């Protein structure tokens, strides 16, 4: 199982900074990354960042080096293997130029070669 | 290099904890548990020396009739029934725990000791009539 | 594709389990029996189990029904070899002793003679004890007889076992082992985060207690509130400091040991006199502390009942004597302390120089908890007796504006405030998996 | 298929019952054989509980030192004394029975247990020889 | 031939000892250690029984972890530390009894157990990547 | 058949001062001399 409940479908003009939350059910929130996906219309779809629910590390784009801030809080144990989590999406100098649909997705597996690809995704943000 | 400890890859992958099985192997016939005096303690120490060599020697009883005796990673001639687990080597290995692996296949896992234990009697079997020859 | 059964013998899974449990200690003797255990090892191996949550409910744990069971078999052990006082329940003759002090406190002890057997079975004596008034009851003249006498039979402890309790450490068999729920603010059930694996639990102490809990282990945050169903009045609530408030308790009479011989090999050890002044065995509990104390519990009671609720403690609502007072064991003496001016107080919804003085009763003649018919004579003290000891939780209950009380004559009470963060579990070390890996 | 059950083949053929090895391997440390209680009956079960992997160690332990670790059907390097039975191999596993064998070569059973056991340690003797180079 | 008897080569060079392994072997399940009475006979009794399978399984376990299962003469991949003993193969085997060099090799013991240990435990791991093909 | 083995070349040392055995047999015989002495009569009565 596992769901990403994100947040509303928020509204705002150039020059501000919006956050974009995710909401984790259903497995261990520590586990595995929590990736940051764009959609834009104008260009193709945008890898942004991954950070690490466990140990707190961060990795993103050169695009998004110095202009997005990622942070989880930890997790509330439910069972020995169901948590629930929550993922934090923050941009500096917003302009409107980085308008469409936000995802977030989680990692794949806990090891390997392909640990924190976004395997399963969020419904999505509308933005400005 | 790592070295967790006794069940220190507990919440580990499957893949990470297989590979520190020696770690569990040996707490299993020590801890701390001379003269038999038979107090309150006595007898209550005496129930912990027995048991530990029982619950032993049960699982090793398995791994023999298995084929699998000294071994802490034995290969079987067993083929894997999807219907205990459909799921792939990697979302095992590098994704699940011994934990929750165990909890998934636990209804099945009297049926593979079967399997197990009727593959080594006919594989014995086989090299007894190879070397009649 | 091509998956066969693949054998792991050592793996990490573990089931819930019940096992026996044996004792380790560190190096006279105890009727706890200490020396019987095995030497505890200086390393206590503590092993952290990253990426674990566990399940706990210490309301279901079976080491506090355990301990339960092993305490009262190492008092039964205790007492086997000791002397029987049958021959002390006859006609006593008692007479008010000394100190013609304040008004109806001269009855608290009595000056008893009575009628003893010798090491001649033909022979008789008359000699005489030192009796407290609570070890004793009239006849309707100044006729006594000991307590116990219509309801059980009484054997004397043994003088030369130590009551001072030793930590003692749990430990499970090989092929078990103990989780240790490490997470700060536990509730006593539930998913604990942080998890680690121990060969014995830390050191506890067997002491019995009531309405205070004594000599205990501290939280190190804020003072958690356990109960199974605190929606529930009729669950104990079981509170646990994180600071420790003192109390210092003394019963300054100088008592002197007489020895008598009943018998053959036998001797009861009878209170001689008091040297010196008769004065009132107390506790005391700095007034500052148990303010302060006190209010940490209300702050976390208030989470249970309401920011707006108002929670007030009154004293205990009856019962026998052991559960209507703080009882315990001071320096080989059971007392019995009135606890009215620690539970008087009422709290709204949102000293610091003197001390708070509890008057203990003390009894020789004490009787089993859970059983009738079995009855202990501790014997007398010599000397003056002070011990100083923590408050370092308490036993309250709920009545159904919240007012809570004390009480709990429930050993296993004590053991839980204790056992709450430890769980018995089972190794199964054989793993079956699917892998790629075929044999010959 | 046929499955007698635990001694189910103790009448049956010696080569018929050598298939079915299995079936009394495992029964022979289990049974229904948790505190200790030294009550009248908790003292019998005690005693059950003590034989039961003494009488499996020993057996155990002979396997051991004969190179039959871990093994139902081992074959050896002692070659077969004819004065131990100079019956023929058809006229005993399509014939006599595990009891009725065991009664005639009963005689015997120490003189075989000694030959198995220097055959492996004079063969383990060997092996490292083979290994010095 | 020879055959001293149980511990009858002690005093015996190591190469003339390790030849008669089997010998003590045998006697450390046996002895002579049916009703189980507590009399201070009986209690004394058990624990004999008891402590002698305990003992006994403790070396075997070792010996599994190790990969030497049902073997006295086992060789391994641990390379000789000459750290441990500088002494040479001939002044050993032919010079010294096991007494005299279990008394000089004591203090690393417990490290060569270590490097026993996890020497079976990585091949173990080979033998399986070997045999996923 | 009471087997002895004899240890040749073999030479250990000895100290019946801190054996053990005889540390053991002494709690033995206290101990069986307590185990036979348990069902019997109790004669106190006799002291009169
Ligand atoms: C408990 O549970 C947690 C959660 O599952 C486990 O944490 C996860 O462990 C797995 C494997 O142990 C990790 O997968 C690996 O991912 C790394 C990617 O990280 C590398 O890149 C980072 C960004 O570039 C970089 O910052 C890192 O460098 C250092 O910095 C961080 C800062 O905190 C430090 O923590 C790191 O340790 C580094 O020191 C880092 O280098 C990837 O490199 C791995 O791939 C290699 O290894 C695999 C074999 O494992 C191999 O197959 C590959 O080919 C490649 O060689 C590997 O994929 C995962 O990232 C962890 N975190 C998660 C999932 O959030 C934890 O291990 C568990 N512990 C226990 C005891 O159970
Ligand atoms: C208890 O003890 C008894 C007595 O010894 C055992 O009974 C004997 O078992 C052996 C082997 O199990 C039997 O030997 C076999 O004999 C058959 C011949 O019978 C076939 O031919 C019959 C006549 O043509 C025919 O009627 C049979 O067909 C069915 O009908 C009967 C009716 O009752 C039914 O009972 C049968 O079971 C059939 O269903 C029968 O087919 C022969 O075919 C066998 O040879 C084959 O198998 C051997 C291997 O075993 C192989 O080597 C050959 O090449 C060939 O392939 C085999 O010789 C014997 O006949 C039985 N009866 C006696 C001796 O009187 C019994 O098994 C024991 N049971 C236990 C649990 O110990
Ligand atoms: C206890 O401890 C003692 C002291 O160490 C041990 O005694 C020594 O044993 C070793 C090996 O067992 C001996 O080494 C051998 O030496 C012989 C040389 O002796 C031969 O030559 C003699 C002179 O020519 C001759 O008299 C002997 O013939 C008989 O006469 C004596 C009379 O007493 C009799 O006792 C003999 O037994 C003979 O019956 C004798 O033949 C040498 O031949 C040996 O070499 C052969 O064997 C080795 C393998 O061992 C092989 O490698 C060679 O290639 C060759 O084939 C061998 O070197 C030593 O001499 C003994 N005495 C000492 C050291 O003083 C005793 O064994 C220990 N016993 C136990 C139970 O622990
Ligand atoms: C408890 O009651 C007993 C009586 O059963 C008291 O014992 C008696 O005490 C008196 C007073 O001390 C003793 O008399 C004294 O005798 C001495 C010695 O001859 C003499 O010097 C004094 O002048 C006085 O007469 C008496 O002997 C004694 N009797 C017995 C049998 O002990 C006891 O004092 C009481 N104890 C307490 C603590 O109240
Ligand atoms: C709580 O724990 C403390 C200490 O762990 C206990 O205090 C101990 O009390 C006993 C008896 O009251 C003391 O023994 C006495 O020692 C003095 C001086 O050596 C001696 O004169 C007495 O005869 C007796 O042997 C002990 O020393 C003391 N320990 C410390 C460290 O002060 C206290 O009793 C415990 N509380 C309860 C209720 O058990
Ligand atoms: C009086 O008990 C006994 C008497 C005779 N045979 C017995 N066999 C087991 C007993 C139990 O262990 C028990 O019931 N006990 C009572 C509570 N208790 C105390 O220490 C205590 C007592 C009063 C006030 C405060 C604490 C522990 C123990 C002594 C027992
Ligand atoms: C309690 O009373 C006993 C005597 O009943 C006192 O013991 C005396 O102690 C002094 C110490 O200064 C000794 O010199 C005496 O020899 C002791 N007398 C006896 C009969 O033992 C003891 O001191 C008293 N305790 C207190 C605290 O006052
Ligand atoms: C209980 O008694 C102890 C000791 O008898 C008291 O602790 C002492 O406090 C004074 C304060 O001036 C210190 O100087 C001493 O060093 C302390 N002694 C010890 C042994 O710690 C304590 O104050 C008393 N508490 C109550 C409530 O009576
Ligand atoms: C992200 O936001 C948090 C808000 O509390 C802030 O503390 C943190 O410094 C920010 N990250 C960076 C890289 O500045
Ligand atoms: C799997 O097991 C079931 C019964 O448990 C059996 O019917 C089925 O044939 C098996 N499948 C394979 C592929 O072995
Ligand atoms: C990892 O294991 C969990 C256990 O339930 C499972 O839900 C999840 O799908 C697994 N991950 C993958 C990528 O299969
Ligand atoms: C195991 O059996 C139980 C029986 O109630 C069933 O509920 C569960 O789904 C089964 N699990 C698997 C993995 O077959
Ligand atoms: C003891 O003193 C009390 C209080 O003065 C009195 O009521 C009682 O009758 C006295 N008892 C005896 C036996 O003197
Ligand atoms: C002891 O017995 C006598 C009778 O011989 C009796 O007069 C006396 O009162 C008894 N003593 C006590 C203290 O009751
Ligand atoms: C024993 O006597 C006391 C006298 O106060 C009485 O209260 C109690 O009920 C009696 N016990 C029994 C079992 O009759
Ligand atoms: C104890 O705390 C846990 C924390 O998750 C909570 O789920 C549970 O309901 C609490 N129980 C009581 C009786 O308050
Ligand atoms: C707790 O008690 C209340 C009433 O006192 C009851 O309604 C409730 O069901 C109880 N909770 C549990 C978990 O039993
Ligand atoms: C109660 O008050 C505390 C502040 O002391 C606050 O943290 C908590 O959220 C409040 N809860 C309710 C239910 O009002
Ligand atoms: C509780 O306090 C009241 C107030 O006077 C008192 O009457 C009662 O005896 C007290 N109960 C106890 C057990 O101290
Ligand atoms: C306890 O003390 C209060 C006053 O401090 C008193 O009224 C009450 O009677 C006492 N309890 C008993 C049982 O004597
Ligand atoms: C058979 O054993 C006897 C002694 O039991 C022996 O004398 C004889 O040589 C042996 N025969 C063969 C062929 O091994
Ligand atoms: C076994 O020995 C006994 C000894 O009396 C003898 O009667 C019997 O014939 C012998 N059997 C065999 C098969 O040698
Ligand atoms: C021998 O062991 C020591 C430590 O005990 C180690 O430092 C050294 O490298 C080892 N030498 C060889 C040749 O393995
Ligand atoms: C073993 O350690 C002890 C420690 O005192 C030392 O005296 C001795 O020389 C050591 N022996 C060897 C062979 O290293």
């Amino acid at each position: 199982q596992g769901q990403l409940v994100q947040s509303g479908a928020t509204t705002t003009k150039p020059g501000s900074s919006v956050k974009i939350s995710c909401k984790t059910s259903g497995y261990r929130f520590n586990f595995y990354h929590i990736n940051w996906i764009r959609q834009t219309a104008g260009r193709g779809p945008e890898w942004m960042g991954w950070i690490s629910p466990y140990s707190g590390d961060k990795n993103l784009a050169p695009a998004f080096q110095d202009r997005v801030n990622m942070t989880t809080d930890t997790e509330v144990p439910v069972t020995s293997f169901t948590s629930t989590g929550a993922a934090y999406m923050e941009i500096r100098n917003l302009t409107s130029d980085d308008t469409g649909t936000y995802f977030c997705a989680k990692g794949l597996l806990r090891d390997g070669s392909s640990t924190w690809l976004p395997y399963l995704w969020g419904q999505g943000t509308l933005l400005t | 290099a790592v070295f967790l400890g006794f069940l220190g890859a507990a919440g580990s992958t499957m893949g990470a904890a297989s590979m520190t099985l020696t770690v569990q192997a040996r707490n299993l016939l020590s801890g701390i548990v001379h003269l038999l005096k038979l107090t309150v303690w006595g007898i209550k120490q005496l129930q912990a020396r027995v048991l530990a060599v029982e619950r032993y020697l049960r699982d090793q009883q398995l791994l023999g009739i298995w084929g699998c005796s000294g071994k802490l990673i034995c290969c079987t001639n067993v083929p894997w029934n999807s219907s205990w687990s459909n799921r792939n080597l990697s979302e095992i290995w590098d994704n699940m725990t011994w934990l929750q692996w165990d909890k998934e296949i636990s209804n099945y896992t009297q049926i593979i000791y079967g399997l197990l234990e009727e593959s080594q009697n006919q594989q014995e079997k086989n090299e007894q009539d190879l070397l009649a020859l | 594709e091509n998956l066969w059964v693949t054998v792991y013998y050592g793996v990490p899974v573990w089931k819930d389990a019940e096992t026996t449990l044996f004792c380790a200690s560190d190096a006279k003797h105890n009727v706890w029996a200490t020396h019987a255990c095995v030497p505890t090892d200086p390393n206590p191996q503590e092993i952290h189990l990253e990426n674990v949550t566990e399940e706990f409910n210490m309301w279901k744990n079976n080491m506090v029904e355990q301990m339960h069971t092993d305490i009262i078999s190492l008092w039964d052990q205790s007492l086997k070899p000791c002397v029987k006082l049958t021959p002390l329940c006859v006609t006593l003759q008692c007479t008010n002793v000394t100190n013609a002090i304040t008004d109806d406190m001269r009855g608290e002890l009595k000056n008893c003679s009575f009628n003893m057997t010798t090491e001649l079975r033909d022979k008789k004596q008359k000699v005489y004890s030192l009796f407290y008034r609570l070890d004793v009851v009239q006849i309707n003249n100044k006729e006594y007889r000991l307590i116990n006498c219509n309801t059980s039979a009484i054997t004397q402890a043994c003088p030369k076992v130590s009551f001072e309790p030793i930590p003692i450490h749990y430990c499970a068999p090989a092929g078990f082992a103990i989780l240790k729920c490490k997470d700060k603010k536990f509730n006593g059930t539930g998913p604990c985060p942080s998890v680690s694996t121990v060969q014995c639990t830390h050191g506890i102490k067997p002491v019995v207690s009531t309405q205070l809990l004594l000599n205990g282990s501290l939280a190190e945050e804020e003072v958690m509130i356990r109960s199974e169903n605190i929606t529930n009045n009729a669950k104990n609530i079981l509170v646990q400091f994180n600071t420790p408030v003192q109390i210092n308790c003394t019963r300054p009479n100088n008592n002197t040991r007489k020895s008598i011989r009943i018998g053959p090999g036998q001797a009861f050890y009878a209170t001689g006199d008091i040297i010196g002044d008769i004065r009132q065995a107390h506790c005391n509990v700095s007034k500052a502390t148990w303010n302060e104390t006190l209010g940490k519990v209300v702050k976390q009671l208030r989470k249970h009942f309401g920011n707006n609720t108002i929670i007030r403690f009154a004293n205990s609502s009856g019962g026998d004597l052991e559960v209507t007072t703080h009882s315990f064991n001071c320096g080989g003496e059971f007392f019995y302390c009135n606890t009215s001016g620690l539970f008087n107080s009422t709290w709204i919804s949102n000293g610091s120089n003197d001390s708070i003085t509890l008057p203990c009763r003390i009894k020789q003649i004490i009787n089993m908890w859970q059983r009738i018919g079995q009855a202990m004579y501790a014997p007398p003290i010599q000397g003056v007796i002070r011990c100083v000891s923590n408050i370092t939780g308490l036993i309250l209950t709920r009545d159904g504006t919240e007012t809570f009380r004390p009480g709990g004559g429930d050993m296993r009470d004590n053991w839980r405030s204790e056992l709450y963060k430890y769980k018995v579990v089972k190794i199964e070390p054989l793993g079956v998996a699917p892998t790629r890996c075929k044999r010959r």
